[PDB]
């Protein structure tokens, strides 16, 4: 990891390696990679708290591999949960 | 007014220490002001006796007023001799007296608390007994004497009260309570006896 | 005490819509709240730069130094100290109004209700934000809290003035939001044609010409007229 | 020589004769703040003059400008002046505008007397020959260097002084060469002022346990940057501790016993007041020997702790509450499992003082607490003066920390020391990760331009702490050759930098022939020469000579000229 990270253009390799079997969509791949790595959660003096995770919304026409990218992210991410449309209630999403 | 509220009818403990510091104490001088047969400035004080100060001979015990003994002990120019009552044997004897007679106080000197505090602070290395034990016996005497006082403040009538052998600091700290509860129990009595 | 944060329908305030359409809360629930703040995104460049520079300082570790320096300077209080101070004030002081304070509170409540009445009469629809006796008690409580934080046993007129200002800045501001039309159009056209582009006319003269005349304020929004001489002169700003 | 070791009592008696009058306060002690050694020396002097009821005034002075201003403000009644921690490397009579004809009384009869005596008391070796040899008002408390290693300089100075053909001119140049080679020398430190004043006290006979403890603190203040001096002075302290400790050993502990002890004092960071893991992690020496700044260092530390058989839960426990099984086996465990990692130098002997029931504390920890209290205890030419005012104020916090009745202040100092070491570690890993230190063939520059808590480094003591961290890290790297380092830190409010030219040092515990010869800090002369020409708004006023304040825009040309300068 430390050896390949020092490479110039590692970000481009990582982005290009998100959905290898999905053509194009480099903006979506960039957004998904940024979400997968996430940000740093700040906490100012123990009082102010800043979110440190990046949310992504894929909005587009049908048959553009939006669900396939989500399935890939489920495959790749450490702790991933998949919930769809009407099959996810308010208390099942958060807590009951 | 001229005199603050907390100094109205009592003495601040600093004033009690001031009063105690005027009592003579015995010291071993580390200097010698005795002029030989064969200049120098003499003390010639106005509120005490300068005779014992102009005739100090090193390691020859004299008696000087306490506030001067402390002044010399500020340097290494004297060595305050602890009073005989401030030894472990005598403190144990007084503690036994207190534990044996639960109705009256022991015959400790009126300045025992103030003198003990002053000597422990300023002359901590002039005791033939370990100071860590003298402190532990002074505290024990204080505790026993406090127990006897709280069981006698249960006799606060309106006529009088005999606090025999009580020290000066203990009396000073009990003054604003005793002398203001007895005043009220006297005002009630005189109001009743208005016939 | 209930500190509730809400969101108007459609997310943004959408001031084009009526003030009653944005707020879905009933009048009954809205009457309990002493101060009803309606904040808005100004989208002001000079303020946006300040907010951005503050947030970036928050992120880049500068807060942990600046806040500590301010707190040690004496211009701030740590949480553990403000909590103790709040408890002490709540268990030590319960201020009550002075008669001069009560006169001010009564005379201000009457003014507030009169303003609400004229707004309702103009709009011919009950205001979404209500002003009731519970709001007079709200101003009383704000005054007493302002006195309490100073541990003052009696609330002077300074606290009344500040409580009135706070109420005007929160609930009156919430209630003052605004979205006949033929009269407005006629007034705009006649003053545009009559009053020249570069000159000014006094407002008593426009009154003689004739109402509430919100058209002048609307034009002031469009920067075509400008009231300058303390409202006694209406000057066509150049549009 | 001016005042040798054997004649300190003469200086003390002269001071007593001149200014031991209860009528007024004719004695003024000028102490250099931001110097623990000077702080302990002035505490010794304060106690000694309190015993003899000599009225005195103690003024903390930060820079030479403050010294000059105070001397100008100084009244003529004050006929005894003590300069503690400075004044020995500059022409004080010239700096203060002193002419002996205006301070001389009763000239007659081969003797001379003066109406004011200035006693300089410091340890920086470049003694100004016009002070140690050519002035009677200025009286220097020498430590024996001048009477043994300045014979040639003495002859060269006196010949030029007395002499005001071809052979005469040639000999003058030869002698003037001897004076010149004496100058152009880096400023080092050979002794500790606390040890010098303790020697004076031994001469007078006022030595006691408190004075010995102050001596130990002053000497231990030198162990970080001048370990040769500390190792030279250690046997004397070891002998004094044995001499002064009462014979009633192995007695029961009582709430009054004060015990100076020589027991294993491992060279960790606040071992007794923090967890064992934090003592290793934040130690300068352990960091240098393990390179904890990188990611692999923490793994090495955890592996070491597992190797010793100390659980991480026990290792991270506070030292007071660590289980008595582990805490009593630290010596054996360290013997078994320290030479593997090269940390054999961690084991060491130090002085530990326990005051009754208040728990042990070592001199190494005590001086860190004092230093922390000095550092963080509490348009451009005015805010800087506010910083100087706060820095002077912190001297009294560190002074009050010495009193046994203010342990609640020493604990605050300990907490501040832990926080400052944490900040230093964070900035060090930030510097070594971004590779901010630009290697050169003259000096390894390093400028702090941006980051967190950058306001800590406007204090010279904190900047020197960070520099010592970096220098310890670099000293244990064999590849990196020895080279002076420069640290700078931009002060945004004043738009000025704080350049602190440092000096390299050999690895700790490495004793060789070249190690015996001390390293000399040449930055003072370079800075002064560069500032003399090419006016750049440089402020050279610190008693620490190798520290200047330079404008933000003028920093780069200054460093360019310094690179062109071959003095250092
Ligand atoms: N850019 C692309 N490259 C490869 N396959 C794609 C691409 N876009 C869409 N597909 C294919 O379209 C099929 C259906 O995609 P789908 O998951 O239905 O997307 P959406 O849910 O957005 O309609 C997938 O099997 C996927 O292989
Ligand atoms: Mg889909």
């Amino acid at each position: 990891f430390r050896k390949i990270s020092r490479d110039r253009g590692i970000i481009d390799k990582i982005i290009s390696s998100m959905a290898p079997s999905i053509y194009g969509h480099r903006d979506i791949k960039t957004a998904v990679a940024c979400s997968l790595f996430g940000g740093v959660p700040k906490n100012v003096n123990g009082k102010h708290s800043i979110r440190g995770d990046i949310n992504v919304l894929l909005l587009g026409d049908p048959g553009t591999a939006k669900s396939q990218i989500l399935k890939y992210v489920e495959k790749t991410a450490h702790r991933a949960v998949f919930a769809t449309g009407q099959g996810a209630s308010a208390v099942g999403l958060t807590a009951s | 007014m001229s005199l603050p509220a907390h100094l109205q009818q009592t003495f601040s403990p600093e004033e009690i220490q001031f009063i105690v510091e005027n009592e003579p104490i015995k010291i071993f001088p580390r200097i010698t002001t005795r002029q030989k047969i064969r200049n120098h400035t003499r003390w010639q004080l106005i509120t005490t006796d300068d005779k014992a100060l102009n005739n100090m001979v090193a390691m020859r015990s004299t008696e000087v007023v306490l506030w001067i003994a402390l002044l010399l002990k500020q340097q290494s120019k004297c060595s305050i001799v602890a009073p005989q009552w401030l030894t472990t044997k005598e403190l144990d004897r007084k503690i036994q007296y207190e534990k044996t007679h639960p109705d009256r106080f022991s015959e400790l000197p009126w300045n025992w608390l103030v003198l003990a505090r002053i000597l422990f602070n300023k002359a901590k290395d002039d005791f033939h007994d370990p100071i860590h034990e003298l402190r532990g016996k002074i505290q024990d005497l204080r505790e026993i004497r406090q127990i006897k006082v709280l069981k006698g403040l249960k006799y606060l009538n309106e006529s009088h009260l005999q606090l025999d052998n009580l020290s000066l600091l203990e009396i000073n700290e009990l003054r604003p309570f005793i002398t203001e509860i007895m005043d009220k129990l006297r005002e009630i009595h005189t109001a009743s006896l208005t016939a | 005490s209930v500190l509730a944060a809400a969101n108007p329908i459609y997310g943004r305030y959408d001031d084009l819509k009526s003030p009653g359409d944005n707020i879905d809360f009933q009048t009954t629930i809205l009457s309990r709240f002493d101060m009803i703040f309606i904040v808005k995104d100004d989208h002001n460049e000079e303020r946006d730069i300040s907010i951005a520079n503050h947030v970036i300082n928050i992120h880049t570790g500068n807060a942990n130094a600046m806040q500590n320096q301010q707190e040690e300077n004496g211009s701030e209080i740590s949480i553990e100290k403000m909590k103790r101070y709040i408890t002490y004030c709540r268990l030590k002081c319960a201020p009550r109004l002075s008669p001069q304070a009560a006169e001010k509170l009564s005379s201000n409540f009457v003014t507030i209700r009169k303003q609400l009445l004229i707004n309702e009469l103009e709009s011919t629809e009950r205001s979404s934000i209500p002003i009731t006796i519970r709001q007079l008690e709200a101003i009383i409580r704000i005054t007493e809290s302002l006195a309490k934080l100073e541990l003052s046993p009696i609330a002077q007129e300074r606290h009344v003035d500040e409580a009135i200002r706070l109420f005007q800045a929160s609930t009156m501001d919430a209630a003052s939001q605004d979205p006949s039309l033929s009269e407005i159009r006629r007034f705009e056209q006649e003053l545009k044609r009559r009053l020249p582009i570069g000159w000014s006319t006094s407002y008593q003269t426009l009154r003689r010409e004739f109402a509430l005349d919100k058209a002048l304020y609307a034009l002031e929004k469009h920067e075509t007229i400008q009231l300058r001489h303390q409202g006694q002169n209406i000057y066509r700003s150049g549009v | 020589m001016y005042y040798g070791i054997s004649q300190f009592s003469e200086a003390y008696n002269k001071i007593l004769r001149n200014s031991s009058s209860h009528s007024s306060c004719q004695l003024v002690i000028f102490v250099s703040c931001l110097n623990i050694d000077a702080l302990c020396a002035t505490k010794m002097l304060s106690l000694l003059f309190k015993k003899q009821l000599v009225q005195s005034q103690i003024v903390p002075i930060f820079g030479y400008s403050e010294l000059r201003r105070h001397y100008s403000q100084l009244d003529d009644n004050i006929n005894s002046l003590l300069l503690v921690g400075f004044g020995g490397v500059i022409d004080l009579e010239a700096f203060l505008e002193i002419d002996p004809q205006e301070y001389v009384i009763d000239t007659d009869s081969g003797e001379q007397s003066f109406r004011r005596d200035i006693y300089v008391l410091d340890a920086h070796r470049p003694w100004n020959l016009d002070n140690i040899f050519g002035s009677q008002i200025i009286q220097c408390f020498d430590d024996g260097t001048v009477d043994d290693t300045l014979g040639e300089q003495k002859e060269a100075y006196y010949k030029l002084l007395e002499l005001d053909r071809k052979q005469r001119k040639k000999q003058i140049h030869e002698y003037e060469g001897v004076l010149e080679e004496y100058y152009s020398q880096g400023t080092t430190v050979v002794n500790s002022i606390s040890a010098q004043i303790y020697s004076l006290l031994s001469a007078i006979g006022e030595t006691n346990l408190s004075n010995l403890w102050l001596n130990i603190l002053g000497t231990t203040s030198l162990d970080i940057a001048y370990a040769q001096v500390y190792n030279r002075l250690y046997p004397l302290l070891q002998d004094e501790v044995k001499r002064l400790t009462p014979s009633s050993r192995n007695s029961v502990k009582t709430p009054d016993t004060l015990t100076l002890n020589i027991q294993p004092d491992y060279y960790l960071f606040l071992l007794r007041h923090s967890s064992l893991y934090d003592s290793f992690y934040y130690s300068n020496y352990v960091n240098a020997k393990l390179s904890l700044w990188n990611e692999n260092g923490k793994k090495r530390l955890h592996k070491m702790f597992a190797r010793m058989g100390i659980p991480l839960s026990t290792a991270q426990e506070t030292w007071l509450y660590m289980d008595h099984s582990i805490k009593r086996e630290l010596g054996i465990i360290f013997d078994k499992n320290l030479d593997r990692y090269g940390l054999q130098d961690i084991i060491r002997d130090g002085f530990v003082r326990t005051l009754g029931y208040r728990g042990s504390i070592s001199a190494s920890e005590f001086v860190e607490a004092l230093t922390a209290l000095l550092e963080v205890g509490n348009n451009s030419a005015q805010k800087l003066t506010n910083l100087r005012k706060r820095w002077v104020s912190n001297f009294w916090l560190s002074w009050d920390a010495l009193d046994d009745r203010k342990v609640e202040l020493l604990n605050r100092g300990i907490q501040l020391a832990q926080d400052l070491q944490r900040a230093i570690f964070n900035t060090g890993v930030a510097i070594l990760e971004k590779k901010l230190i630009k290697h050169l063939r003259i000096y390894r520059l390093c400028v702090l331009q941006d980051g967190p808590d950058l306001d800590l480094y406007r204090n010279p003591l904190t900047l020197l702490r960070l520099g010592n961290w970096l220098i310890e890290c670099c000293a244990e790297s064999e590849d990196k050759q020895l080279l002076p380092m420069v640290l700078a830190s931009i002060d945004e409010n004043t738009d000025t930098y704080l350049v602190a030219g440092l000096t390299p040092r050999y690895p700790r515990g490495l004793d060789t022939i070249h190690t015996k010869k001390p390293i000399l800090n040449n930055f003072s002369m370079a800075f002064q020469q560069i500032t003399a020409e090419t006016d750049a708004k440089v402020r050279i006023d610190n008693f620490e000579s190798s520290i200047i304040e330079i404008r933000r825009e003028d920093l780069s040309p200054f460093l360019e000229k310094l690179t062109l300068s071959g003095l250092l």
